[PDB]
């Protein structure tokens, strides 16, 4: 059976952990507990080929900045995540996460993931963002980031509703196996 | 055109959390696992 190593990075609370857990065991955590380090494995089939998909969850908080690279060795693929309702997290993809990733694994494919899709049409959320001079990330500005950091794909999803959730991992498995 | 199944056989290999008295985690040799993981 083939081994694939997936590593997720991105700002705190963008939803990296909920993404991994919602996908792997069909449950949405709800409580927020910041990750320090967590490693999981699931079994998949891609055609007839048996697959061990290793999921390496990392800490978004900057307290763990010097520990985070322990997760980066021999990666098959990176997911870099930002929340579509956090332009701050979008910018940090540019100033921090993309630079961090390529510094350690410049040749490893990156998929850009916009998280919390379900929040973009939440009128109450848009209020918050407007009264504070922040903005929603629309799909176009998402594809723009993808092109800017030379990410292979850009996928928007919701761990809460599961909209496009499975797609994120199918595409990652495909990018690696191709 | 590969058909990717949903995942099965979920297992959590390593876990680290921040306690009031430093980091703890499982399995007991988690620190060895982290450092070995960082090695290439
Ligand atoms: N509405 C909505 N909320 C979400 C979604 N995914 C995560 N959240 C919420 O956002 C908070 C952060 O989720 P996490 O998955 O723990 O965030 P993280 O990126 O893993 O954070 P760190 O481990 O600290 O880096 C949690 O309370 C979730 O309930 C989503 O798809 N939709
Ligand atoms: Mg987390
Ligand atoms: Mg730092
Ligand atoms: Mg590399």
């Amino acid at each position: 059976p083939t081994s694939i190593k997936l590593v997720v990075v991105g700002d705190g609370a963008v939803g990296k952990t909920c993404l991994l857990i919602s996908y792997s065991i069909r449950k949405f955590p709800e409580d927020y507990i910041p990750t320090v380090f967590d490693n999981y494995v699931v079994s998949l089939t891609a055609g007839t080929r048996q697959i061990q998909l290793a999921l390496w969850d990392t800490a978004g908080l900057e307290e763990y900045d010097q520990l985070r690279p322990l997760s980066y060795s021999s990666a098959s693929i990176f997911l870099i995540c930002f929340s579509v309702t956090s332009s701050v997290s979008y910018d940090n993809v540019i100033t921090k996460w993309h630079p961090e990733v390529i510094h350690f694994a410049p040749k490893v494919p990156i998929i850009l993931v916009g998280t919390k899709l379900d929040t973009r049409n939440d009128p109450a959320i848009v209020k918050r963002l407007t009264e504070q001079g922040m903005t929603v990330i629309n799909t176009a500005k998402g594809e723009e980031l993808k092109n800017r950091i030379k990410a292979v794909k850009y996928i928007e999803c919701s761990a809460k509703t599961s909209e496009n959730l499975k797609t994120v991992f199918d595409e990652a498995v495909k990018t690696v196996l191709m | 055109e590969l058909i990717i199944s949903d995942p099965t056989d979920f297992e959590q290999i390593t876990h680290v959390e921040l306690g009031d008295s430093g980091l703890t985690g499982f399995p007991p040799e988690w620190r060895e696992k982290l450092i070995k993981a960082g090695l290439t």
